[PDB]
């Protein structure tokens, strides 16, 4: 509930505690229905501009029917659209679309089961076919073309408007939107879907206390076009795990504060990203754009996330742990850089870059010196380093400052490899015996030249 | 401490809207679900919905056409209505309150002093 | 905006003399940008258009005579007429153009 | 048709054949036109609000019309924009708007020829200066301004909401919009426009059946703003090839089995993507994204694509043939993971990560053992590995699984290389001969030791 | 104005020069609100057509009330917010949003200090609260609940669309929304809005003449939804400089000519990008993601860019200079490749790949030899290599082709490096004379096998 | 060379709108700023709005709800028109030149032969 920033100066890297994370592990596909109308002929003779109107708004719905059979064409239109595929294959087969239609006829949801064996939620948003039959096709069966009324035009435009906005979007993306908009599905009747969902209560409160993360991480895939029955799958996601303590690692470059050029070993740890407690292991996220991150709860997406053992968290904490092996990247460039973290930044000085911090009132009150180093969120509101400017975000949370050797110190730079893009710490180690295990040689060479 | 009041009529004639508010004290709304348990007399407890802290509601199935949970985080208010009574409903309501999204939650701890209403005309 | 105040208002003087005005800056029209300061001296002959004289409160205009060339910093800046000559019977303005455009009450030359 | 996806465990990589590509090597560009109304001067006196509102429709034209302007100003805005760009200088010169003007006053279609000495289509999709100039002038110019009919407010908003759309798009994406969406063309007007396009019937069909890999494909860069004319460059795709036999590789990491941590060397080959057959040349693509699918039918783009000798082909079924030299990278890390094939899934599986293969029905099934190894997708629906999940796709076909020996087996980890990214294995095969010279050289060097 | 692109087949490096610069230094953040109305309950009876648009119409307009609630409790929604979200919090203290309402009652723009020390400009774009209370408040109030007219429910359409549209546009993005779209702020209330922000007259004519590059670098970041207004903080970019020297670097691969495979080292320069002067050094971007380009003027965004010293510059005359040391990439792949310039195209041709420059009417002119080279923009209109084809630019300007003896001549392949990421001259001479007392140990030792 | 001819009325009643144009030779409004300054008989000039390149306008904050400044490149002219022009307002009319972005240009160098407005009934 309280963040804690920890920043450590022997690795100089920001480890933040404190997060409630709630990691996407299922999908759930809801089988959006809307009910169209197989009308093709047009009868009546009429020269109003009304009429008119009402005709140019039937051609827009035929041309969009017609799109979203192109786009059925197109269909079948990993994890993310499978069950979505599967639905959509399962309603091509004889008589699932009708035993839908059936289930569907008394009430706007239902579970239905279909003929794969699994049981799926079934909401019709939009009923066209009742309006369509109901309230235009009457006049456009007569010969009169009798509308005294013109709000119905503006009536069919409005219902008609949501499934051209349907097929718009349907029609740039071949039948696969995300984040699934609000014309897909409305946030009230996504909101009264949480409902019958088949989860706990507290899946049900998650993801209505975060509806908007819930269309973040949706999708809305194509399915059919068939029997008057558009319908289309919406996977909504699926959050196993709630509450579940969550952390970051904010990672800076770590050089030697040498002044001479030349002599930069920079060291960065590239286990970089979030980290989340499951089933007793850790789900890392090395990606920033799957986590998202709200005031204090971290929802995340296990779809490319990697499966870890505890120790990995020892990891953090100590640098030299047997449990863990943490990964670390050495180069060469020495760019001066900085990385604002939740509850402060870190900031990278090297070779003749200045680097100020400046506060809103009181201007320039600190100059950074050579190395890495971290400076509180509260006091400190802006970091120039040369001339790219970093603003300290505002956030309220406990921040620690931890006395730390710098890691780079103990490696020699003429040993310390290159441009190694993810290493271990024994990697780098048996790196190191390695280069010294020439060395060793090469000294068993000049043994033996001065004493042959 | 923390406690709850509870206002509005108890007693309703049938077929009409019954309305109650429940007001907190002691604890912020924005971090405190609030639901709404029913006691007929001479039996057990029944759940009649529950309003989360993000302002969505999970109404029971049964009263989800006539149950009415509304929340005000600024007053620390909750308000709860139902349509319809008929002669059965009456009980004893309690505007009892949970926790966060895990166990460790005093499931339903501090319940209202609780309201009898007796639906007859 | 800012406002120019320019002195003498009037300045008489006999030919061959030598005069100066003073151009003061209500805030400071450096730029840091382009690293320079838009402050330009016009010169209005009576009856006739105003002519630009100096910008950069150092160079001038093509085609002007060599005799006013003033100079200044920050906001403060003086021009200065090495030789004063009887055509030279005109209405002077400092003008500022960096954050706004406006203009000075105009110093008055008149000869004897 | 049949797609004949066989898996070769000596590389454990997969090769999905079988597939009818149709290959884009060129574009054909449509000047579509919108004939504006140069209309500025307002002198309508009515307080009445359908007043207020024809007003207020034609402030927001207006408006469009000046924002079409700018973006003007901003044009012009490899082979994207040049056919777009040069027509969009072209029009720019005095009389070529006009002689398009000119020409398509009794048709909304023609070929036209410019001083460029390049002839296409001019399609009409909209008309608004005629509505302008017929049906609301009149109505302006009076002044009674007394409008007939709410329907004709209604009608000029619908009408008018094609150009702000399309306003709106320009502006936001800066002139050059893609995918086209339906307002810069619908697709009918753009199944019109493919049957007038000078190419074979082949290439009329093909974009007939598939029009939303044409949109995907597509471009719609502004022009030029002037003379009561708005054109800009609709330039579409055109496929030189149609149905050539194309075929997709997909890699997966082959680790060493040993569990002791260190002793890992991972072969991953980099030549993954797609290939296809154009003039007797393989047509290689490195990513993904470059090439659609749908239905056993793939769709490329050429921009990125390399040419490479037919040989490239014996590099599927032998990697040690002597014609081609294919690309592989040299990596250390062995994180278990799977990738998804078309008729199955991949999945290696190195230290202490589980991975499960399940069907929805029987639950778990199968358990993965150390190395790289296929499943189908028939009987398995489901695979796990750590804590994440992947599927595999439904689509039938005969899927082979061929015996290989690991060619990782033949690679002693102590002289293979590390974290490598284009190497080949002709590339990889004399810098271990160097190790095996330095160790020879080496070998002298302890016989120095004793033969001095 | 005159584009001098200066070409040195030394290292084939395309260099352009002559453009002008506007540097992104700063942001200025707007308070744009909207005036909602607090309406919650519906007292009318009526079951007119035009009444349940009415009501369908006031439920659009709550569920997008209640969308924007949802979006203030994900709020706070680095520097492109940590500006923004500082007056997000501001305006949720006490008092803050009354004293905007109450100094923004008389005048629809105003200048409005806050308790952070700091006063923004704040703009009415939509005053709904008005027509809201003013007009369909008093229908709903009335028993007779009688619509005066449909032109009434219309215009209520169209003003409440702006609204639907910036929910919509919210709840899709999560309230970051970027670009700023025509809903977020008109063009012409931009414009308003540039000339009132204080800045020098440069700036504010620099941004009146590319008012697409402003909305392209903007931002809308939803602050608040409270007492009966609706907040969110457009911050528009603020050029600091104007008018400085920049110049772009275009590099390609330049490898051995060798026609035997394995021997060609390819050397690309890695300090491709944009360079602008700014305050006595030079701004390099990375990436030319950031510096979108106009006519003549490369407006770019100092959030991503590195500060340099000047005499970065003198390493495009010379990258052999002891000013500065360049960048550069040491690769072994030499496959052929073309890099389309603003005045004509480099084009690397190695082994037995085939490249052609061609023109409209002409045909194809010319065939392409081994190494790089580089063509102009006038006489020569495309260039095709193996199956691969891209154009050359028609812009107009002044091009140097420069003869430069090619630099990867004076460098061994034997000792080259391979697959370095980003070396310099400094580091690739070092590195070189570190395998050369490499070869001169083993001298020694040969050696010492006699001498003893 | 370079030069500017105004032309349009300059007597005018007084809460009338008084237009003004101004036709330029020897260079491209597509390149030029112009400017339109004022002055009034016995006191210094003033300024009274701009017109870019690009066609926008930043008016005087005084004259920002009446002054109206266009162009069209074409026939390469410059519009200048004021409403409810009152006694006060009788002066000399400029439509002054700029230069570019950078410093270094002629500020107000190519004035015009100059308007009177002499603003009575």
């Amino acid at each position: 509930q309280n963040i804690t920033e920890e920043f450590y100066q022997s690795t100089c890297s920001a480890v933040s505690k404190g997060y409630l994370g709630a990691l996407r592990t299922g999908w759930y596909t809801s089988v959006i229905t809307i009910e169209l109308s197989n009308i093709k002929k047009n009868k009546c003779n009429g020269t109003d501009a009304k009429i008119k109107l009402i005709k140019q708004e039937l051609d827009k719905y035929k041309n969009a029917v017609t799109d979203l059979q192109l786009l059925m064409q197109s269909t079948p239109a990993g994890s993310a659209i499978c069950s979505g595929v599967a639905v959509c294959k399962v309603l091509h087969l004889e008589g699932e679309v009708n035993k839908i239609k059936s289930a569907l006829l008394s009430t706007n949801k239902a579970v239905v089961s279909l003929s794969n064996g699994v049981s799926v939620l079934t909401f019709k948003v939009l009923d066209l076919k009742n309006y369509i039959d109901k309230q235009l096709l009457p006049i456009l069966n007569k010969q009169s073309c009798s509308i005294p009324n013109i709000e119905t035009v503006i009536e069919f435009q409005q219902k008609n408007n949501r499934l051209l906005e349907i097929t718009r979007e349907f029609s740039v993306n071949a039948g696969v939107t995300t984040p699934v908009s609000t014309y897909m599905l409305t946030n009230s009747e996504l909101l009264s879907l949480i409902n019958d969902m088949p989860i706990t209560n507290d899946q049900k409160k998650l993801m209505s206390n975060n509806v908007q993360i819930v269309r973040q991480q949706s999708y809305s895939i194509m399915c059919i076009i068939k029997e008057e029955v558009l319908a289309y799958v919406v996977q909504l996601p699926l959050y196993g795990v709630i509450d579940t303590p969550c952390w970051k690692l904010h990672t800076s470059p770590l050089c030697t504060t040498n002044t001479k050029e030349g002599s930069n070993i920079c060291l960065t740890r590239t286990d970089r990203g979030w980290y989340c407690d499951n089933a007793g292991s850790v789900s890392f996220f090395p990606q920033a754009e799957t986590c998202k991150v709200q005031s204090n709860r971290v929802f995340c997406d296990t779809m490319n996330s990697r499966t870890l053992p505890s120790e990995v968290n020892l990891c953090n904490v100590d640098i030299f742990n047997p449990k863990y092996d943490c990964k670390i990247m050495t180069s060469k460039t020495d760019v001066s850089s900085s990385v604002i973290t939740s509850l402060g930044a870190i900031v990278s000085c090297y070779g003749k870059t200045k680097c100020t911090a400046s506060n809103k009132n009181r201007g320039i009150i600190k100059t950074f010196s050579n190395g890495c180093d971290y400076v509180s969120n509260k006091g400190v509101d802006t970091v120039s380093v040369g001339n790219t400017l970093y603003c300290v975000n505002k956030q309220e949370g406990q921040s620690l400052y931890v006395k730390g050797e710098p890691i780079i110190n103990f490696y020699d730079p003429l040993v310390f490899p290159s441009d190694e893009f993810d290493a271990s710490i024994s990697q780098v180690n048996e790196k190191i015996n390695q280069s010294l295990a020439f060395i060793r040689k090469s000294d068993e060479l000049l043994s033996a030249i001065g004493g042959y | 401490q923390v406690q709850l009041k509870q206002s509005g009529p108890g007693l309703v004639a049938p077929s009409q809207s019954l309305s109650i508010t429940c007001t907190v004290s002691g604890f912020s709304l924005t971090n405190y679900d609030i639901s709404w348990i029913r006691q007929p007399p001479g039996k057990g407890l029944e759940w009649l919905g529950i309003i989360w802290t993000g302002g969505g509601t999970y109404y029971n199935s049964a009263f989800m056409s006539r149950l009415s949970i509304s929340k005000d985080n600024s007053k620390s208010q909750v308000f709860l209505e139902m349509n319809s009574l008929q002669t059965d409903d009456t009980a004893i309501y309690y505007c009892v309150r949970a926790g966060a999204d895990y166990y460790g939650s005093s499931p339903l701890a501090y319940w209202g002093q609780g309201t009898l209403v007796t639906v007859s005309s | 905006d800012i406002v120019m105040t320019q002195s003498p208002s009037s300045l008489a003087v006999s030919a061959g003399e030598k005069v100066t005005m003073s151009c003061k800056s209500s805030q400071s029209v450096l730029n840091s940008s382009n690293q320079k300061n838009y402050l330009a001296w016009y010169q209005q002959k009576p009856g006739q258009s105003p002519k630009l004289l100096i910008y950069w409160a150092s160079t001038r205009e093509s085609g002007v005579p060599d005799r006013f060339t003033g100079s200044g910093s920050g906001t403060d800046f003086t021009l200065t007429i090495s030789s004063v000559q009887a055509e030279d019977l005109a209405v002077y303005y400092c003008h500022q153009y960096l954050y706004s455009y406006t203009f000075g009450g105009g110093t008055r030359l008149e000869i004897k």
